[PDB]
RNA sequence: CUGUGAAU
């Protein structure tokens, strides 16, 4: 800090905006505290002149503060205060506040600070020089990096937010590409990146608000980004951050369309071995609670009668499940289902059939093993929850 | 991944 | 006998 200020005083903004020493007041802890308060006052015509040429008019002094720990507060204020500054060199700001992220997209994505700028930027300005924001985003392995980084994949999730999609449509197709799906969606970081996408693709209440034209774009860029996904759901549902790409679809009501697509694709057949799996085991589940019924009625014959008892212990599939620190978790789901239908809290009506009596087959079931095994089962805190949810249901 | 060993079984052949 | 996901 300058030595005229000299520790805190009685300052005036003018005093610093006429002094030429702003830089290092806000790259101060004191100093840029002290700015952040000055500029939410009544600031006249030429002290707001002042602010737009010194924070947001200098290429480097605005790299060098949106890139500081403090500094970048002060940013976005400014970029707040021209925003509402409606004069006339409120083209000229605007333009020139675009010019210089779009020169640095990517560097200034991968700060942990000037990311904040980047994220401000996007939802307040005006709608058509944000989407030139989009534009300056790079389209080769710098994009990897940037929705696998922990500060620029939240650029990349706001950008999915505050933009129309035909600004970003390529990302949904670099995403789609087989190569950059598999290190996208297997980062702690990216598989929010492309749940993200998935959301905002997805015909929700969220997105009645778009025109017939929009939706058509929007269905579009969701069935490339299902065909790369259903792909290779496999190694997605057995990741321990890809599984929650497969559930979210899974469980989608709005996504019912691709349950029958990812349950037949890498689900069926599979069963008993994903269902002792740590993470494709929450799959597993998510996919008996919302199968179609026809198919729900795939998955219960599997478990039931899909697999060759061992031959020499006559152990089958559902002992093992029933019993495994997993697979247990996947049998409670199948009698949770079949109680709720039994008792009315599930309708059991599809495709000109009546369900029901399957349901009350796949329970016959599961209460005539757990009565037989009611004495291992009841050494478990799973065991005793299955016996506890038949004997609500008499 | 201290679990213990997947214990898998035949699958009966589809048509 | 309980079982997994974001940066000022």
């Amino acid at each position: 800090l300058p030595t005229w200020s000299l520790m805190r005083s009685r300052l005036s903004l003018s005093e610093v905006l006429d002094s030429g020493d702003l830089m290092k007041f806000a790259v101060d802890k004191t100093g840029c505290q002290f700015l952040e308060k000055a500029v939410k006052g009544s600031l006249t015509s030429y002290q707001k002149f002042q602010l737009f040429e010194q924070v947001i008019g200098r290429k480097d002094d605005f790299l060098k503060l949106s890139t500081n720990i403090f500094g970048n507060y002060l940013v976005q204020s400014v970029i707040g205060i021209s925003l509402a500054t409606n004069d006339d060199g409120y083209t000229k700001r605007q333009e020139k506040l675009k010019n210089f992220i779009s020169s640095q997209m990517t560097d200034m994505c991968l700060d942990k600070f000037a990311c904040r700028v980047i994220q401000s930027s996007l939802q307040n300005m005006d709608l058509s020089l944000a989407c030139k924001l989009v534009q300056a985003l790079p389209r080769d392995a710098r994009l990897i990096a940037i929705c696998v980084d922990q500060n620029a994949n939240h650029v990349i999730q706001k950008v999915v937010a505050v933009i129309p999609l035909k600004n970003w449509e390529f990302i949904v197709d670099f995403v789609a590409t087989p190569e950059h799906l598999r290190q996208i969606c297997s980062d702690k970081y990216g598989c929010r990146v492309v749940q993200t996408i998935i959301e905002k693709l997805t015909a929700d209440s969220m997105n009645v608000d778009l025109t017939s034209a929009a939706q058509n774009l929007r269905e579009r860029a969701l069935q490339r980004l299902m065909t790369s996904v259903t792909n290779r759901c496999q190694e997605l549902a057995t990741n321990e951050y890809a599984n929650y790409i497969i559930q979210h679809i899974v469980s989608n009501d709005d996504l019912a369309v691709y349950r029958e697509c990812i349950i037949e694709k890498c689900l069926m057949r599979n069963l008993l071995s994903l269902s002792q799996e740590k993470f494709a085991s929450h799959v597993v589940e998510k996919a008996f609670l919302h199968a179609p019924l026809e198919l729900l009625a795939e998955m219960m014959d599997e478990i039931f009668d899909g697999y060759i008892p061992h031959p020499d212990t006559g152990k089958d599939a559902l002992d093992i499940m029933m019993f495994h620190q997993f697979g247990n978790y996947v049998v409670q789901c199948m009698l949770t289902i079949c109680c709720d239908a039994v008792s009315g809290r599930r309708q059991t009506k599809e495709g000109g059939y009546d369900h029901a009596i399957s349901f009350q087959d796949w329970l016959k079931k599961l209460h005539s093993r757990v009565t037989k095994e009611r004495h291992r089962l009841s050494r478990f805190s799973s065991g005793k929850k299955m016996i506890e949810t038949l004997a609500n249901l008499r | 991944q201290h679990e213990a060993p997947k214990q898998l079984l035949q699958l009966r052949s589809e048509i």
